[PDB]
């Protein structure tokens, strides 16, 4: 099954989000493809980042949440999940979410355009230094 | 045309609306929304004052110089479990909900209705106030002084 490999931490700051920031993109990755057809989708994460953060993802299916996820990254250790929570009412048709990574699984009959219907909105904020005013 | 304007209470004066139930507010409508509610954009001091006294929403909107999300308990899903006042590092072409800071009000929490766009000026667009109690206040007019955002749709 298919789950994230550690990556070595490369950079120590996040590319033009200062501390006290946060910053959002909405996109997804392929992560797999199985035989039957089937697509596994994450969060465009940036993994080899280790910089004091948090994120949120959410899955949107149609421009309606279906579930968020969070994460953390640290100066020593790059974004981590820690948890799936879902938030629809319906059972979903045709996808399913990992609660073991946060990957989403695309069965063939969900959609012929996964990728254009579905994106992770992922939000990352660089958590605020205490100084003094 | 129709224009939905949903109002928080007011928190020393600050107070967020949200535009037709999806983020819909450019920086150069946000201010000119704030100003036919008599209001401005609040600064940051502002909008600090604001949360000290109440004041968090799970949304982005413009503030003087920036966007902005304002927390006091740590969500997962509104600024990454992070409390405080946190700053959107956007394109400035990117449409979001606005805050404004009413000098008038008081300044503590203020929940009264929100009755009336005083400075709204004349057009052809319903114009509907949205208020936390349900009630909602409706008058014809306009507020957007840049024609792009008119055109915008
Ligand atoms: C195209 O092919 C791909 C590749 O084969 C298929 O991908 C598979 O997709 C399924 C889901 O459709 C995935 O199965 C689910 O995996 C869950 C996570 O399992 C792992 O973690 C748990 C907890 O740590 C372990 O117990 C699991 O161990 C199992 O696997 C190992 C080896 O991998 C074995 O050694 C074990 O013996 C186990 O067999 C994994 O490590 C898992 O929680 C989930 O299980 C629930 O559902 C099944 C039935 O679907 C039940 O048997 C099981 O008891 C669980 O039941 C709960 O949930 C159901 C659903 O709501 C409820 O009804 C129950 O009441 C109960 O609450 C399930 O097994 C699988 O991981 C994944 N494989 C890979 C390689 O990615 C695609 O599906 C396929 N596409 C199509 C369209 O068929
Ligand atoms: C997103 O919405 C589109 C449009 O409603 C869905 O496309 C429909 O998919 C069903 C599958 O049961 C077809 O019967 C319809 O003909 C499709 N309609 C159109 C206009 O293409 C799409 O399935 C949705 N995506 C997901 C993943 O739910
Ligand atoms: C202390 O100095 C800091 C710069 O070194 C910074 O100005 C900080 O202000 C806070 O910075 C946070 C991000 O790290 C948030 O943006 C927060 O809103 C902001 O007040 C200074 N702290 C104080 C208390 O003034
Ligand atoms: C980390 O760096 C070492 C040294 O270059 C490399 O050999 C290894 O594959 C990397 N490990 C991970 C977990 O990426
Ligand atoms: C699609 O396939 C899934 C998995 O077998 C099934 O649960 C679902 O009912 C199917 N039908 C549609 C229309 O998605």
């Amino acid at each position: 099954a298919p789950a994230p490999k550690t990556n070595n931490c490369t950079k120590f700051s996040y590319p033009g989000v200062s501390p006290g920031y946060c910053t959002e993109r909405r996109d997804m990755k392929l992560i797999t493809k199985f035989k039957n057809g089937t697509k596994v989708f994450s969060c465009p994460l940036l993994t080899d980042i280790c910089v004091n953060a948090r994120m949120s993802g959410v899955w949107c299916v149609n421009n309606s949440a279906i579930g968020s996820l969070f994460f953390t990254s640290t100066s020593h250790t790059p974004p981590m999940f820690h948890g799936f929570t879902p938030t629809h009412h319906r059972r979903l048709s045709g996808l399913w979410v990992d609660y073991q990574t946060g990957y989403l699984y695309v069965y063939p009959n969900a959609t012929k355009k996964p990728e254009k219907e579905i994106y992770c909105t992922l939000t990352i904020c660089i958590t605020a230094i205490t100084t003094r005013r | 045309n129709q224009i939905d304007l949903n109002v928080t209470c007011r928190y020393a004066g600050v107070f967020h609306v949200e535009k037709n139930g999806r983020y819909s507010i450019s920086r150069t409508e946000a201010a000119d929304l704030c100003q036919a509610f008599n209001s401005t954009l609040p600064t940051m001091d502002q909008m600090k004052l604001a949360l000290s006294k109440g004041f968090e929403t799970c949304r982005y909107g413009f503030i003087e110089g920036n966007v902005v999300i304002p927390r006091i308990h740590p969500n997962a899903i509104c600024a990454a479990n992070h409390t405080g006042v946190y700053i959107l590092v956007t394109s400035n072409t990117s449409h979001y909900d606005t805050y404004c800071f009413n000098a008038s009000a008081p300044p503590e929490e203020d929940c009264t209705s929100v009755t009336d766009l005083p400075n709204s000026f004349d057009g052809p667009v319903t114009i509907t106030i949205v208020n936390r109690d349900g009630t909602r206040y409706s008058k014809k007019g306009e507020y957007r002084t840049h024609q792009e955002d008119i055109d915008a749709s």
